[PDB]
């Protein structure tokens, strides 16, 4: 299919920080691609499509860069509603292809884990 | 304001089949494409099937195929699957989703709730080793 790869995985930012997702296509894709939120236990929520238009009423806080193979979504401002796992879905062709996902989440207890 | 409403989703043995529903409201129902996405415990998201405006030309995913079977009532505006051949893989939270504009190669503008479907008797059941 178009396999669609999620950079990275999981992170742990803070409150107004500026966070970034990497979403890499296998084929050239244009730019047909939409950015999803999910909070756990929530239906998908469509953020931003056509890798730059935000849906209507989205806040001007999520972003979408790029064009091809690479693409970003990028919050300038960590807050408490983007708790959640972030997807990058392509539209160049079927089957309609999603990306594993990236969980974004707030920093709490554990070390940083950085040893 | 689409409200997109799901129903049907149960417990199920393996070999069952099933029939998710899925109800639109608040848009043109009948003028858009429609899609049903799953997504397994421990896994993303996986498109299923889509079907066309008239209930005209459907897809389908490879792994749905034969056994899974997708149909509106746009009299009542409403979606459905039928899943025959129902295996463990099939294991999921069904989504209905409205594509964003009027086509399948589209984003979806609006998703529902979610069914559960676990289709499983009791894991596997092997003694000889």
């Amino acid at each position: 299919d178009i396999q669609m790869t999620q950079s990275p995985s999981s992170l742990s930012a803070s409150v107004g920080d500026r966070v970034t997702i990497t979403c890499q296509a296998s084929q050239d894709i244009s730019n047909y691609l939409a950015w999803y939120q999910q909070k756990p236990g929530k239906a998908p929520e469509l953020r931003i499509y056509d890798a730059s238009n935000l849906e209507t009423g989205v806040p001007s806080r999520f972003s979408g860069s790029g064009s091809g193979t690479d693409f970003t979504f990028t919050i300038s401002s960590l807050q408490p509603e983007d708790i959640a796992t972030y997807y990058c879905q392509q539209y160049q062709n079927l089957p309609l292809t999603f990306g594993p996902g990236t969980k974004v989440d707030i920093k709490r207890t554990v070390a940083a884990p950085s040893v | 304001e689409v409200h997109l409403l799901e129903s049907g989703g149960n417990l199920v043995q393996p070999g069952g089949s099933l029939r998710l529903s899925c109800a639109a409201s608040g848009f043109t129902f009948n003028i858009f494409v429609m899609s049903w996405v799953r997504q397994a415990p421990g896994k993303g998201l996986e498109w299923v099937s889509g079907v066309f405006g008239s209930g005209g030309n459907t897809d389908y995913a490879d792994a749905v195929k034969g056994r899974f079977t997708i149909t509106r009532d746009n009299s009542k505006n409403t979606l459905y699957l039928q899943m025959n051949s129902l295996r463990a893989e099939d294991t999921a939270i069904y989504y209905c989703a409205k594509h964003r504009v009027s086509y399948v190669l589209t984003g979806f503008d609006s998703w529902g709730q979610g069914t559960l479907v676990t289709v499983s008797s009791g894991s596997a059941s092997a003694p000889t080793l």
